[PDB]
């Protein structure tokens, strides 16, 4: 018997269960079949409809206290829910009856994590983070845009193996993927130190893959392991390597709030 | 008679609600319904022209790439940027790689088990299963000892009791009408599928920095640092590892996805017959070349009423025909202002007053192409490329049906196209064709390189005054894409998408004519209403993606 | 008589001389020759004990990795120091997941083309290749059209007329005996090989830090950082990337290189009746798993005069009666000192003087055992397994007899294994046991690191005065390595590498009597001695390592 | 289509640089011997032994005068006239002096080969120089490394192949797009360096976070290469600092096989 999981899309762009197409380690594959049992999951499930609800009431009965939840997407507020609504009903009231019976509930994605690009600007819908929908649960917090697959899954796996969360920082996010500034942790610190600084793509300094500062690297007020874990498994496939600045879409306040090129503050 | 509603729908990107009215066996008549808005045109409002991009990316992590790609050529048509080639040609690379993975997993995980029913594999013959697809398919992977394995795999998650994503489905469902070999094939190639569109997406990572939401580009051009002899940046080391993922996409493209496409084909003739969504067509040429934001690889254009000898070509995406015919309609959605608006001129502001089947029932608007409803995606596609006369597409589509005559006997014609699996068809020649776009704009970028041109960017000027207006086409996985951007003083102060499943699923337009996804299921069968996986088999060939229609 | 020479031998590490005298086309006398000398051992000699194993791990980059740990489980020895077991864990994964890649590429790489024609292959029926394989593999790439794309490969390499690699083989020879079919299959092989042995070393690169060369040892433990909830360090998902690995190796070795094995013996079956090199075989326990050194998962041992039920266990690294037995000669070797030397009293004094039948003809030392000759190596470590009764090797050896038996209607006893298809056959038989150890292994630190224990180094104190010795025995891919440190005030003042390859291809010895490979060469017979494959046939089944053997 | 030819001779090498072929992904080994290109001599994978393969050779440096590859792993003994390797009865300094005659290009894969290495290490046993030392009139290509991430040396012969020239390179004949720059210079623990945030033992706190190596005898402040960058064997996150090891200097004259693991680096 494999540990269930429920998935639940609020106002998602899909990128987050797109991150799981990209993992290896396990591949999604490997993930459905072997590591969990996922009870629902709209962009994969066979069940359509009445039958894909049904998935969802069994599930919740069956694995009561046992399933860990996950939701990608903000929870829009505004106008008692109808900015996302789900077999008729706003996918808060979704969200909050599934969190009832959770062994662990997890926001994948910056915007279930802090509201995200959905929640900024003006705010259209009033979207709001899972963890202010459920102010009495402990919602783990893994950002991005979308995070690296295997943030979510090695913390999936640590509540699977050793039977509770890693360790998490004051935001409720895991420390071994979250516990450091990418600017404490980046390769082109160098540069920056020396003040060798890219000013404009494609001139000699950027040429030569030095600091990205002045393009408005964000990295100086972002926390993550962009720099470190990076992403695909490749190697050496980060924003910043491939030569473009963080944006800080990990980080509240700084993606999707500040400019590309708007420079950050350095602590 | 009776009225079913399906919500949400599954194996798609996004949130769908579908309602049928059925007669006699028989949809009479069909809602289709986005059920989520985020305003993401309202939340990009006042910005930087350069930074949208990387906001209106996040419409969609399905499509990601596409609105990246598009908000770029929206801020280069207000400014007048004409992008260097070689951004070109890295832009392509990542569109054609993206739009491969997108493919390989609509077909695969989205919608095959439409078609496939896993509890018949089980029963399945593996040696039996490996010998139907002699002379059909030099595959390396279709071994009956392949077919065990993955068969057993099936085996194991059925006796575990737990069958997840798998739970529920339309097994035995009087539609389901592969023998349990074809069921066991389809489902290994189920399996296989998502490491060829790992590999694509491999392809994206190293020039995007990332992928979902690639972060390589700018108003001007892209971020990466061509440098053949530069340390931490885009040098032949780089190159020849983007390389050896691009060869890899080949073989299963062409010797599993196509092949597969045929078969299903060949067992299901009757969804030739219906499914068709419109007959007018429209698809932008795609993939520029050279210095001046043209030069396509692929050619765009207009059909109207299924007429391929009199369409219209459109090999710019400066073309004023194009650019005028653009209109939406929110007098069925929940957005205040209801007659037709061109995107310079477009609101959105939300007008929620719950469903009503003669009222609003969508937050999807409705496009008109000159006041008529057009179908875009791949079906659009080939046609326009069939009816441009281009030989690489009308070789690919006859591959198809050379496999599909050898497997029935029967031949297929254009009309047959205009349908379900027609449309199916349609996608699979394009990811075919993608191909050789990646290697052609591989050599190209080697090629360009060599000669000592290592430009990328061309850093943008931006006038404090004045209003300018700009639009950015592209032709997406799903269809024509349109970003409409208008800067006044510096800043956004207008921003439209027009996305290419608006064009599909947007409900009742403002003359109450259909759109191509509730036109589509008018007649279709539904052996069983509390199932409808007929309407389902239907609605997924359009590839619905619902953050992109609503945004 | 006649006189032949092979230099250079090829297909092995390093440079190897091999002179032949022939009796009647039968081999009546050999010699084995080293020819390439660094002087490791004094290279080494006056410095810190805790730098030597970053340098003599570069003994060797094919067996990379067993020097390196060889090195400061010698100091640690010397010293006193007691690992800690995830130390432990650590280096027993890099060592089984080295060895697995080690194997494969000889079996493969080095070996095959002994045995296997590609110019037959060109003849097969890729159809009846694959049918020759039912019921003898459940792998899932031995489909015809597998083989077509393999024998395509070939057939276009050979018309491009650079055979590179492949060119002036052995093709044709009388020696050579696989049907087509048989000789298309093992070069599918060959290519599928070089995935897996990948796999292996992105195991021992996620461990060590890279390979070739691993870099995370030290004497005391290891450099690897356990922290779960660490950034940049050995954490969870960095431990599920290392399983991943893992995890990909077992069916290759188990349903490819397993009954390839199976598959050669069967068709060379006087290759069981030749090959013989010593009576007397040796191994030492590996992979320990206590907090004290010891706890081996596999046993080690001594057999004389090729008596299994009186052989003489071994549990420690400890042993007194193992320590005290190991000298070596260099009475017919290019070294100044001939008498028999117990190692920590080894010296290395080159004295070139040219080659001489009956003098000296070798840069390789001479090792004995209590004054005999031994085999070390994959038969020596089969065999003492055996002679222990380990139910894991008698049920893995079975499966390959089972193989052999299913497609010869033969058995095979343990007289049989006493030949150069034998020492194959337990080369084969540890690469699938080793498969165990890295599930055991990668289990063991999961669930240590779960009951709170992170550590991972013990930092050592190093006198600076007194005078003692230390020894690191390690069971290598070749066999037993042993390494011999003397410490005086604080700095190396001896270091003797005593290396498998060492023990089986050493010249004669102090007494004149003949080591593994000039023994087991008399009585091969030679059809074409211009061409004397079947030489290289036995002294392949070595897997020579001539780096290794001279140092 | 022709492919390029490639003649590899090793002298006193361990194997480690041909092994790193067989971890490289873009070309793998496979598709490095049938598609990129024709690998004419190298004696740990021809079919050939002893006689035939001299025939190969000879047949080799014939038909592609002017236009092979050649590539050498491991130092060259010049002690006592050559003798500390022999090859088919001859030093194998003459037989590298003969193959590079007829070279198009010369390649130093390793440390060994590029410099001496810890062949050419200590009292030095055997004599043991550079290729470089043993062709004065040629320009040798060195690809430091023991061994080289192998995309060093893949990258430098696609250039070669592709665009008809060598790759640019410093002034000790490295490709600058693997050796242009100091791995300290391009470390991602520079930020913990400049805070004074070090390790000081294997598995104490700060080692157990990441932080920078330098008081563990890191060489990456006198060490030029890319293993910061391309790291190793392409899985990401894999070289010797990120696994929790100081840089050994194995790159850099003078400091690999010289310097003690636990001595400090000079910083600039
Ligand atoms: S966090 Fe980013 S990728 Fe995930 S749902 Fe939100 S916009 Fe999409
Ligand atoms: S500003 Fe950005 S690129 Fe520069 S060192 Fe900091 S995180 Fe790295
Ligand atoms: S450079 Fe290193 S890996 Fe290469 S031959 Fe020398 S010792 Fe071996
Ligand atoms: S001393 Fe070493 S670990 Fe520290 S910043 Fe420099 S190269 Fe990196
Ligand atoms: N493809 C795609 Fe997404 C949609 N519809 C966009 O554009
Ligand atoms: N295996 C190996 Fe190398 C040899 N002989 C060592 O030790
Ligand atoms: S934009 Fe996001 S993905 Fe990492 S590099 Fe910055 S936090
Ligand atoms: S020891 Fe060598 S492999 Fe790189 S990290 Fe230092 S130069
Ligand atoms: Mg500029
Ligand atoms: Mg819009
Ligand atoms: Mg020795
Ligand atoms: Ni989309
Ligand atoms: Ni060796």
């Amino acid at each position: 018997q494999r540990p269930p999981v429920i998935w639940i899309g609020a106002q998602e762009c899909t990128g987050c269960t797109e991150s799981l197409l990209r993992a290896t380690h396990p591949t999604v594959e490997n993930l459905v079949l072997e590591t969990i049992s996922l009870e629902y999951h709209e962009v994969l499930s066979a069940a359509f409809g009445h039958q894909v609800e049904e998935n969802k009431h069994n599930a919740l009965e069956k694995y009561k206290g046992q399933y860990v939840l996950v939701v990608d997407g903000s929870i829009p507020l505004k106008d008692n829910g109808i900015y996302c609504m789900v077999a008729g009903e706003p996918i808060v009231d979704h969200i909050r009856k599934a969190a009832e019976g959770a062994a662990a509930i997890i926001a994948i994605g910056s915007c279930s994590a802090w509201g995200g690009v959905a929640a900024a600007g003006v705010n259209p819908t009033g979207a709001v983070s899972l963890q202010e929908v459920l102010p009495g649960k402990t919602v783990i917090n893994i950002p991005g845009c979308p995070p690296n697959p295997h943030n979510f899954l090695a913390t999936v796996a640590h509540i699977i193996t050793y039977g509770k969360p890693p360790k998490l920082d004051d935001k409720n996010r895991p420390t071994f993927a979250y516990g450091r500034l990418i600017h404490e942790h980046c390769e082109r610190r160098p540069h920056f130190d020396a003040g060798r600084f890219a000013k404009e793509f494609g001139d000699e300094g950027h040429r030569e893959g030095w600091c990205l500062y002045h393009l408005g690297c964000k990295g100086p007020e972002t926390y993550g392991n962009c720099s470190t874990l990076q992403f695909c498994d490749v190697g050496g496939v980060w924003p910043v390597a491939i030569g473009h600045p963080c944006y800080g879409c990990n980080e509240e306040g700084i993606g999707f709030h500040k400019g590309i090129h708007q420079l950050a503050n350095v602590e | 008679s009776q009225r079913i509603t399906i919500d949400p729908v599954t194996r798609i990107e996004g949130h769908l609600r579908i309602d049928c009215e059925i007669e006699n066996g028989v949809v009479s008549k069909a809602w289709a319904s986005g059920t989520m808005w985020r305003g993401m045109e309202e939340i990009v409002k006042n910005r930087d022209p350069r930074d949208a991009w990387m906001i209106v990316q996040r419409i969609c992590g399905v499509c990601t790439t596409t609105h990246a790609l598009s908000s770029v050529r929206a801020a280069e048509s207000a400014l007048n940027i004409d992008v260097p080639v070689n951004a070109q040609y890295i832009r392509n690379i990542i569109l054609a790689a993206h739009t491969t993975h997108d493919h390989i997993v609509h077909f695969y995980q989205l919608s095959a088990l439409d078609w496939v029913d896993i509890t018949s594999a089980l029963q399945a013959d593996p040696t039996k299963a490996s010998e139907m697809l002699k002379g059909v398919s030099t595959w390396h992977l279709n071994s009956p000892e392949e077919f065990t394995k993955v068969q057993n795999k099936i085996k194991d998650l059925v006796a575990s009791g737990q069958l997840g994503i798998f739970a529920n489905g339309y097994w035995g469902h009087p539609a389901m009408k592969l023998p349990p070999e074809v069921n066991l094939i389809a489902v290994a190639h189920y399996l296989q599928a998502l490491e060829c569109q790992r590999d694509a997406n491999r392809v994206v990572a190293l020039l995007g920095g990332k992928t979902p939401h690639i972060q390589n580009l700018a108003v001007g051009g892209v971020a990466n640092p061509i440098n053949l002899d530069g340390l931490g940046v885009l040098n032949l080391e780089r190159l020849m590892y983007i390389k050896s993922f691009i060869d890899k996409l080949s073989d299963f493209v062409e010797q599993v996805y196509k092949v597969d496409t045929a078969v299903i084909a060949a067992f299901y003739p009757e969804w030739l017959t219906r499914g068709k969504g419109a007959v007018n067509y429209l698809s932008v040429p795609e993939f520029p070349t050279d210095s001046k934001n043209g030069s396509f690889l692929f050619p765009g254009g207009y059909i109207e009423n299924a007429d391929l000898s009199s369409y219209r070509p459109i090999t710019s995406h400066s073309d004023e025909y194009l650019i005028k015919g653009i209109q939406e309609s929110a007098k069925h959605s929940w957005y205040k202002d209801e007659a037709p608006q061109a995107p310079w001129e477009g609101t959105t502001i939300p007008a929620y007053d719950g469903w009503s089947d003669d009222g609003k029932y969508s937050w999807v608007k409705s496009p008109t192409f000159y006041g008529k409803t057009v179908e875009v995606g791949p079906l659009a596609n080939m046609l326009v490329k069939l009816a441009a006369g281009r030989e690489s597409t009308q070789n690919k589509l006859n591959e198809i049906v050379a496999i599909y005559q050898k497997l029935t006997g029967n031949t297929l014609e254009v009309a047959q196209l205009h349908s379900t699996l027609g449309r199916i068809i349609g996608r699979t020649v394009h990811c075919c064709e993608l191909q050789d776009i990646l290697q052609n704009q591989y050599s190209a970028l080697i090629t360009n390189i060599g000669k000592g041109d290592h430009t990328t960017f061309v850093k943008p000027n931006i006038p404090a005054t004045g209003e300018f207006k700009g639009v950015g086409f592209l032709e997406a996985p799903r269809g024509m894409l349109s970003h409409w951007m208008v800067i006044k003083d510096g800043i956004i102060s207008n921003y439209q998408a027009v996305v290419p499943s608006t064009w599909n699923s947007g409900p009742r337009n403002f003359n109450d004519d259909v759109g191509p996804y509730e036109q589509s299921l008018v007649g279709t069968p539904v052996a069983d209403p509390n199932k409808p996986l007929e309407v389902v088999r239907t609605i997924h060939s359009f590839d619905p993606c619902m953050a992109c229609a609503v945004h």
